[PDB]
C-alpha cells in the first residue's frame, strides 16, 4: 500500500517563511516524483513545483522557484518547500502528490492531506 | 508552460446521458507514443483521486464509467451516464515536459 | 581517364586498415572471446587467421594491385562466367550498407544527445519507465529484481529506438524523424568523403582511421586506472581450455576473423586496383591484418576493463553482467559504465565520436569498393561524370535503410545483419577464391605476383589458396548452413516466417551467378562441351 502525510496548519504572516512536510512509505521513494499543487478556495489546481528524491532534480512554474524552494529529505522519507513572502494570495490548501512512472504517463497517484495555510 | 483548454466549463448533464469533457492544447503532447495526460475528480472537500493514465487507460479502484479516447491534441473524457454521486471538479493534467499544468475544470451536476 | 593513383603508399595502407576495424573488433570481439574461454579463444583466432583471413587478404591485394581493374570487370580477365559476382556483390553491399548506418545513426544520436552536463542515462526520467528502473549499480542497498531494468537499458530500448512501440516485425510502423535526419546527415558525409573517387577519400582516412586509436589509448588508460580493472582483465585473459574441445569456439573464431579482415567483398580489390603496380602489395597486406588483430586485443582490454569495474562496483562476479547482442553490449552496460564514471560528459563525447569515426570510414571503403566496380565496368556511359551515380547509390542505400530506422528498429537491423552475412557472401567468397585459385591456374597467379613485386610467393601461400582457404571457407559455409536461426533479440522470439525471409534474403544473393553462368552459357556456341571451354579462359584480347 501506498499513503502520504503532512503536517497541520499553520498561521499566514505578511512575509513569513514557513516549512510544508510530506511523509511518504509503502514504496522506494529514491525513484518517484513528489509534487506539489496549490488549490485556492473556490478556484481549480495549480501546479507548483516538483522534485525528484534521489538525483535532486527539481523543476517549478511562473516564479514559484524564488517562492518555493523544494527540497527533498531521502533519510527521513520526506520532502520539504520552504515557502517564503507569504503573499494574502497564498493562504491555500497544499497538496504532495506521488507522481507515478514514466511509463503510465506522469500519473499523481497518491495526494496526501493537505496542509492549508490561513 | 502549456495552455490547457476545457470545454464546456459546466456540463448540467441529468442521470442517464452521456457527457463528454474536452481538453485541448497547443501540443501535441503525444510522447513516445504514451500521450501524456492525465484526468483527476476533486470532490468537495477531498484530494484530487485520479482517472486515467494517458487519457486511456484506467486508474486504480476506479469504475469502468469513467472512460478516455483522444490523441495529439484533442482529448476528451466520455464518462459513462452516471447518477448524482459523481458530481465533482474534473481537471485535465498534462505531464509533457517541463513544467506541467493543470487545466479549468468542469464541474458536472444535474 | 587513367586509374587515380592513391596520394601516397601510408595513404592507402591508412585506408585499408580503417576499412579492417569497423565493429566486430570494438564490440563482438570480447563479447566472442569470453563466451568461448577467453584465453582458449586467442590461439583459435591466430592459427585461424594466419589460416584463412590473411591469405585471402593477400590473394585480393595481389590480385587488384595486378589486374587494376576494379571487381565486377576482373572477371572478363579471370573467368567469364563468374563475371556474376559483381552484381553479388553489388545486390551484398545495398543489404549491408542497409543495415550497418542504423548503428551510426544510433551512435550519432548518443552524442547529439550527450552534450548535457549531466548525462540521461544516471536519473529515470518520463520516456524511461520506473517500474522496472532503478537496476543502476550507483546505489547503497541492495535491493534488486529479476525484472528491473538499468536506466541505460532504457535510454536505448524506449528513446532512440523507441523499440516499445513495436510487437515485432508484425508491425512497425512509424519512423523515427530524429533518427531520420539523423542518418541523413552521415549520408551526407559519406557523399561528400566519396564524392570524388580516392583523392578524397584517402584524405579523409588520415582523420577518420588514425582517430579511433587516439581515443582507445585514453580510454584503455582510464579504463586500467578504474577501481576493479584487474577483476575484469583477469577473466579476459582467463584460458578454458575445456571450451576449446567443443567446434563452436572454432566456428566463431573462424567467422570472426573473416568477418572482421574482409576478404573477397570486393572492396581489396578496388583499393589496389588503384596504387601503382611496383607498389609492395605483400608487406601491406602482412601489416593490415596484425593490426586489426592487435586492435581487436586493445579494443577487448578495454572493454572488458569496462566489465570489470562495473561487476566489481555492483557486487556480483562477470558473469551475469549485460549478457545480449553486440550493440546492447557497447550501448547499455558501456553506457551506464561512462555515466557514473567521475569525469562524465567526457568520457562519452569522445566515446561516441570515436564509435562513428570507425564506422564512417568502413562504410566509406565498403561504397567505395562497388563504386569503383561498376564505375570501371561501364567506362562509357560512366567513368566520365563520376559525381553522379555516387548521389545515386547513397539515395538507394538511404532509401534501403528507411526501414531499419522505423520504431521497429533493432527488430530487422538484427535480422539484416545475421541473414544477409550467412552463407551469401561467404558463398561468394568461396567461388572467388576457387576461381582464382582452381580455375585460373595459380601458375600465373604466381607469375605475376614475381614479376609484379620481385619474388615469387612462398610455399606457405603456394599451398594454401588451393587446400586450406576453399576448404576452411567451406567449413565455414557449412558450418551454420545448418544451424537453427534463434535470433530472439529483447525477449522475442521471432516468427517462423521471419526463418522464410532470411532464406529469401540470402537467395538475393548467389541467384546472380548461376543467372549469369546460363546466360553466358547460352550465348556462346557449340555443343555443350566447347561452350563451357570456351568461357572458362579470360579474353586476353
Ligand atoms: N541464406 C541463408 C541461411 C540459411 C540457413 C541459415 N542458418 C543460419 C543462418 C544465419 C544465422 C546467422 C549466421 N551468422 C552469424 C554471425 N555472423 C557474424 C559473425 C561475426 C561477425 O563480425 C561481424 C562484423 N565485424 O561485422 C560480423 C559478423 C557476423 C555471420 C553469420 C542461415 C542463413
Ligand atoms: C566487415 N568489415 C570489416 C567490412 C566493412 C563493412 N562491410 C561488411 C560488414 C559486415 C558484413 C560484410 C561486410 C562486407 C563489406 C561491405 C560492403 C559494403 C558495406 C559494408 C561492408
Ligand atoms: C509497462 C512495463 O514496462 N512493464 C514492465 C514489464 O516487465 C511487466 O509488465 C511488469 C511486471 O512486473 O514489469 C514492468
Amino acid at each position: 500500500q501506498v499513503q502520504l502525510q503532512q503536517s497541520g496548519p499553520e498561521l499566514v504572516k505578511l512575509g513569513a517563511s514557513v516549512r510544508i512536510s510530506c511523509k511518504a512509505s509503502g514504496y522506494r521513494f529514491s525513484y518517484s516524483w513528489m509534487n506539489w499543487v496549490k488549490q485556492r478556495p473556490g478556484k481549480g489546481l495549480e501546479w507548483i513545483g516538483r522534485i525528484y528524491p534521489g538525483d535532486g532534480d527539481t523543476k517549478y512554474s511562473g516564479k514559484f522557484k524564488g517562492k518555493a524552494t523544494l527540497t527533498a529529505d531521502k533519510s527521513s522519507s520526506t520532502v520539504y518547500m520552504q515557502l517564503s513572502s507569504l503573499t494574502s494570495e497564498d493562504s491555500a490548501v497544499y497538496f504532495c502528490a506521488r507522481s507515478a512512472y514514466g511509463s503510465e504517463g506522469f500519473a499523481m497517484d497518491y495526494w496526501g492531506q493537505g496542509t492549508s495555510v490561513t | 508552460d502549456i495552455v490547457l483548454t476545457q470545454s464546456p466549463a459546466s456540463l448540467a448533464v441529468s442521470l442517464g446521458q452521456r457527457a463528454t469533457i474536452s481538453c485541448r492544447a497547443s501540443e501535441s503532447v503525444d510522447n513516445y507514443g504514451i500521450s501524456f495526460l492525465n484526468w483527476f475528480q476533486q470532490k468537495p472537500g477531498q484530494p484530487p483521486k485520479l482517472l486515467i493514465y494517458a487519457a486511456s487507460n484506467q486508474g486504480s479502484g476506479v469504475p469502468a464509467r469513467f472512460s478516455g479516447s483522444g490523441s495529439g491534441t484533442y482529448f476528451s473524457l466520455n464518462i459513462h451516464p452516471m447518477e448524482e454521486d459523481d458530481t465533482a471538479v474534473y481537471f485535465c493534467q498534462q505531464t509533457k515536459g517541463v513544467s506541467w499544468t493543470f487545466g479549468g475544470g468542469t464541474k458536472v451536476e444535474i | 581517364g587513367e586509374r587515380e593513383t592513391w596520394g601516397k603508399k601510408v595513404d592507402f595502407l591508412l585506408s585499408v586498415i580503417g576499412y579492417a576495424v569497423d565493429l566486430g573488433n570494438v564490440w563482438r570481439f570480447p563479447y566472442i572471446c569470453y563466451q568461448n574461454g577467453g584465453g582458449a579463444f586467442l590461439l583459435p583466432y591466430t592459427i585461424m587467421a594466419i589460416f584463412g583471413g590473411i591469405p585471402l587478404f593477400y590473394m585480393e591485394l595481389a590480385l587488384g594491385q595486378y589486374h587494376r581493374n576494379g571487381c565486377i570487370s576482373i572477371w572478363r580477365k579471370i573467368c567469364p562466367i563468374f563475371k556474376g559476382i559483381g552484381y553479388a556483390i553489388c545486390i551484398i553491399a545495398f543489404y549491408i550498407a542497409s543495415y550497418y548506418n542504423t548503428i551510426m545513426a544510433w551512435a550519432l544520436y548518443y552524442l547529439i544527445s550527450s552534450f548535457t552536463d549531466q548525462l540521461p542515462w544516471t536519473s529515470c526520467k518520463n520516456s524511461w519507465n520506473t517500474g522496472n528502473c532503478t537496476n543502476y549499480f550507483s546505489e547503497d542497498n541492495i535491493t534488486w529484481t529479476l525484472h528491473s531494468t538499468s536506466p541505460a537499458e532504457e535510454f536505448y530500448t524506449r528513446h532512440v529506438l523507441q523499440i516499445h512501440r513495436s510487437k515485432g516485425l508484425q508491425d512497425l510502423g512509424g519512423i523515427s524523424w530524429q533518427l531520420a535526419l539523423c542518418i541523413m546527415l552521415i549520408f551526407t558525409v559519406i557523399y561528400f568523403s566519396i564524392w570524388k573517387g580516392v583523392k578524397t577519400s584517402g584524405k579523409v582516412v588520415w582523420v577518420t582511421a588514425t582517430f579511433p586509436y587516439i581515443i582507445l589509448s585514453v580510454l584503455l588508460v582510464r579504463g586500467a586506472t578504474l577501481p576493479g580493472a584487474w577483476r575484469g582483465v583477469l577473466f579476459y585473459l582467463k584460458p578454458n581450455w575445456q571450451k576449446l574441445l567443443e567446434t563452436g569456439v572454432w566456428i566463431d573464431a573462424a567467422a570472426q576473423i573473416f568477418f572482421s579482415l574482409g576478404p573477397g567483398f570486393g572492396v581489396l580489390l578496388a583499393f589496389a586496383s588503384y596504387n601503382k603496380f611496383n607498389n609492395n602489395c605483400y608487406q601491406d597486406a602482412l601489416v593490415t591484418s596484425v593490426v586489426n588483430c592487435m586492435t581487436s586485443f586493445v579494443s577487448g582490454f578495454v572493454i572488458f576493463t569496462v566489465l570489470g569495474y562495473m561487476a566489481e562496483m555492483r557486487n556480483e562476479d562477470v558473469s551475469e553482467v549485460a549478457k545480449d547482442a553486440g550493440p546492447s553490449l557497447l550501448f547499455i552496460t558501456y553506457a551506464e559504465a561512462i555515466a557514473n564514471m567521475p569525469a562524465s560528459t567526457f568520457f562519452a563525447i569522445i566515446f561516441f565520436l570515436m564509435l562513428i569515426t570507425l564506422g564512417l570510414d568502413s562504410t566509406f571503403a565498403g561504397l567505395e569498393g562497388v563504386i569503383t566496380a561498376v564505375l570501371d565496368e561501364f567506362p562509357h556511359v560512366w567513368a566520365k561524370r563520376r559525381e553522379r551515380f555516387v548521389l545515386a547509390v547513397v539515395i538507394t542505400c538511404f532509401f534501403g535503410s528507411l526501414v531499419t530506422l522505423t520504431f521497429g528498429g533493432a527488430y530487422v537491423v538484427k535480422l539484416l545483419e545475421e541473414y544477409a552475412t550467412g552463407p551469401a557472401v561467404l558463398t561468394v567468397a568461396l567461388i572467388e577464391a576457387v576461381a582464382v585459385s582452381w580455375f585460373y591456374g595459380i601458375t600465373q597467379f604466381c607469375r605475376d605476383v614475381k614479376e609484379m613485386l620481385g619474388f615469387s610467393p612462398g610455399w606457405f601461400w603456394r599451398i594454401c589458396w588451393v587446400a586450406i582457404s576453399p576448404l576452411f571457407l567451406l567449413f565455414i559455409i557449412c558450418s551454420f548452413l545448418m544451424s537453427p536461426p534463434q535470433l530472439r533479440l529483447f525477449q522475442y522470439n521471432y516468427p517462423y516466417w521471419s526463418i522464410i525471409l532470411g532464406y529469401c534474403i540470402g537467395t538475393s544473393s548467389f541467384i546472380c551467378i548461376p543467372t549469369y553462368i546460363a546466360y553466358r552459357l547460352i550465348i556462346t556456341p557449340g555443343t555443350f562441351k566447347e561452350r563451357i571451354i570456351k568461357s572458362i579462359t579470360p579474353e586476353t584480347p
